[PDB]
């Protein structure tokens, strides 16, 4: 990860509870990059943008009105 | 409304206590009947029959108590006064300056009422021998010296300052300095080049003294 | 004799750099601070530093 | 992150409490002989001994 | 600039730990430049070690000039100062 | 209009009254006055003490400002252990206020007494203390260890 | 010897508390505390 400035950070170095099974909760470096550098777990998957086009036409079938 | 005139007379009475204690601390002769008078000796002595406090019935004069004359030959009496208006303009303080220049007063302190105009502060170096002090009635309610934190400040003489600087082999520049317009300094009226003695009461050692010089 | 010898040797010796000793005796306990949120209050009334 | 602040407070406090030593008249002064305290701690006792 | 005589000395008559290390180092720096010693030393080296034998015997030919912050010389010979 | 004050002191956020171990009640505010708070009917003006050192200095003076700073440092360290043998704290509380004003250790704080230009050149924000030293022509007798 | 900051000595009845608290006061207070500590042993020996 990238920092903005290294003076008064205090936030993105603690362990968030929202990375349960997503990121590794143990393997972090010991030093200046403590908490700024993370690792993936075993059963994860980073996704890709697919089309964005047929999902919008599928919501209109399911009953939503246009704006 | 009389509810604002029942406890606001004790606001000025508590300042009237502090002016007596301050003129007692200078080394001037005051008695133990004007500083320890109760509220019964203040209602029918200073206020009106209707119930408001008078203005010109506060001014008195204090003389030194025959030992500070031997300690300080160049020291005389003062003339404490009190305001008439909530905001002092020109003519009342001109009357005060002419009063000091007329009746041979070496100093005189002025109790002020609410809010200072800038047209009244350029005249405070009027007389080059005789200086004046401009207090405030909101700053004279409580007494600073016997609070919890202010030790016993004692002004020294010109014979005692010479003995201090000879015994330590010093000059007037080495001593720790204290500033003008400080609530310790304007309480006792320190001039430039006057050494004050401080008796600190510590915990690890106990009681010990130090010295300060005024700028 | 013991009470006078332990007092006469206890005075501050002339020439001691007492400013350098006092500056390191304060800052070195300052370098072992964690967070340690305390309070000069009742049931969590004030957060004091 | 404490290792980045291992001496920042102690070095800044060292800027003023540096040139203070007790002279032979049992007074602690500065480098320009301007006196700062007449006896050390009110009693002149070395806190080491 | 004035020198205080012997009957008017006002400082302490004891030897400071700061003036024990400087007189010993000055004596050891003089001995290393082939100065004659005045002690029955056993055969060894390291002038800092054989200067301690002179300090324990108090046979060092120096004095410790103690300056006050106006010039108050106050001689203070070494053998007058006790350990 | 609905945030206009009615009665009270303007520079105090709130107030909590607290109970000690005995049957005594002591109020405490979180403001900045110490003069209008001390001048209040109901309380006594004998003893009150704030955390702010300059607030004590503007009301009480120089000598009552060091006696508070030797115990505020003593309070923030005795709540953890670590005895710092209070003569050190008294030496700290005397070098900050021996000039007649409480000024600490900052960029504008090291200029209390030190005439030494090179001692003041060992700090951040350089290239401005050399030029006024060369302009006002400091004599700069070398006496400090730095 | 206690001097009142202006030359000669202090009075005899001005030694408990005064406006002339000089130096060498912690040393004499230590001497009085050591006197009080020695007096605590003889008091217990007389009470036994």
């Amino acid at each position: 990860s990238q920092f903005e400035k290294s003076r008064k950070v205090s936030g993105p170095r603690a362990l968030q509870p929202s990375q349960f099974g997503m990121l590794c909760t143990a393997d972090t470096p010991e030093g200046e990059a403590c908490g700024l550098v993370k690792n993936l777990a075993l059963m994860t998957h980073i996704t890709t943008d697919d089309e964005e086009e047929p999902i919008k036409k599928l919501c209109y079938v399911l009953g939503v009105e246009d704006i | 409304m009389d509810q604002e005139n029942e406890r606001n007379i004790s606001r000025l009475w508590r300042a009237f206590r502090t002016v007596k204690e301050m003129v007692k601390d200078r080394g001037y002769f005051i008695t133990q009947e004007e500083v320890e008078l109760p509220l019964e000796d203040f209602k029918a002595k200073y206020c009106d029959s209707m119930g408001r406090p008078q203005r010109k019935m506060m001014s008195f004069q204090a003389n030194p108590t025959e030992e500070s004359i031997s300690k300080f030959p160049d020291m005389g009496s003062l003339w404490v006064e009190f305001c008439d208006e909530p905001s002092v303009g020109v003519k009342t303080m001109k009357t005060f300056v002419i009063h000091i220049q007329e009746k041979n007063f070496q100093t005189g302190i002025f109790v002020y009422q609410n809010n200072i105009t800038p047209s009244a502060m350029k005249l405070v170096p009027s007389i080059p021998p005789a200086t004046i002090e401009t207090f405030n009635e909101a700053a004279l309610v409580v007494n600073i010296t016997h609070h919890e934190l202010v030790p016993k400040h004692i002004r020294l003489s010109s014979d005692e300052k010479r003995e201090l600087l000879k015994r330590y082999r010093l000059k007037e520049s080495q001593l720790p300095r204290i500033q003008r317009a400080d609530p310790v300094a304007l309480y006792l009226g320190l001039k430039r080049g006057e050494v004050v003695k401080i008796i600190r009461k510590s915990e690890t050692s106990g009681r010990y003294a130090s010295y300060r010089i005024c700028m | 004799e013991i009470a006078l010898f332990k007092y006469r040797k206890a005075r501050l010796e002339p020439g001691t750099a007492i400013g350098a000793i006092g500056a390191q005796s304060i800052g070195e306990p300052g370098t072992q601070m964690t967070l340690k949120t305390f309070h000069f209050a009742g049931v969590a009334s004030m957060n004091v530093t | 992150v404490k290792t980045a602040e291992t001496g920042y407070m102690s070095r800044r406090l060292m800027k003023s409490l540096e040139d203070l030593s007790c002279q032979y008249d049992n007074t602690v002064r500065t480098s320009a002989n301007g006196i700062v305290q007449f006896t050390y701690g009110g009693d002149g006792l070395d806190p080491l001994e | 600039e004035k020198a205080i005589p012997k009957d008017q000395r006002a400082t302490t008559p004891y030897m400071t730990k700061y003036e024990r290390a400087r007189i010993l180092g000055t004596r050891a720096l003089q001995i290393s430049m082939n100065a004659p010693v005045f002690v029955d030393l056993e055969g060894e080296t390291d002038p800092l070690r054989i200067a301690m034998k002179e300090l324990a015997e108090k046979k060092i030919p120096l004095v410790i000039r103690r300056y006050l912050p106006d010039g108050s010389f106050e001689d203070w010979s070494v053998e007058e100062l006790i350990v | 209009l609905p945030d206009v004050v009615v009665k009270g002191l303007p520079d105090i956020s709130r107030a909590v009254i607290n109970i000690r171990d005995d049957g005594k009640r002591e109020l405490l505010v979180e403001g900045y006055g110490l003069r209008d708070v001390m001048c209040t009917d109901g309380v006594i003006g004998s003893r009150t003490t704030t955390n702010h050192v300059l607030e004590v200095f503007s009301v009480l003076g120089i000598e009552a400002a060091r006696y508070s700073i030797i115990r505020e440092i003593n309070y923030t360290m005795s709540n953890h252990g670590m005895s710092v043998d209070p003569r050190h704290i008294q030496l700290l509380g005397d070098v900050m206020t021996y000039k007649g004003e409480v000024l600490g250790i900052t960029r504008f704080g090291l200029s209390k007494m030190r005439d030494s230009v090179l001692q003041l050149a060992s700090f951040e924000k350089t290239t401005d203390h050399l030029f006024d030293a060369a302009f006002y022509m400091k004599k700069d007798a070398v006496e400090g260890v730095s | 010897v206690r001097y009142d900051n202006s030359g000669c000595l202090v009075k005899r009845e001005d030694l408990n508390k005064a406006e002339y608290v000089d130096q060498y006061d912690a040393e004499r207070d230590f001497y009085h505390s050591l006197r009080e500590y020695i007096n605590g042993k003889a008091t217990a020996l007389a009470n036994l």
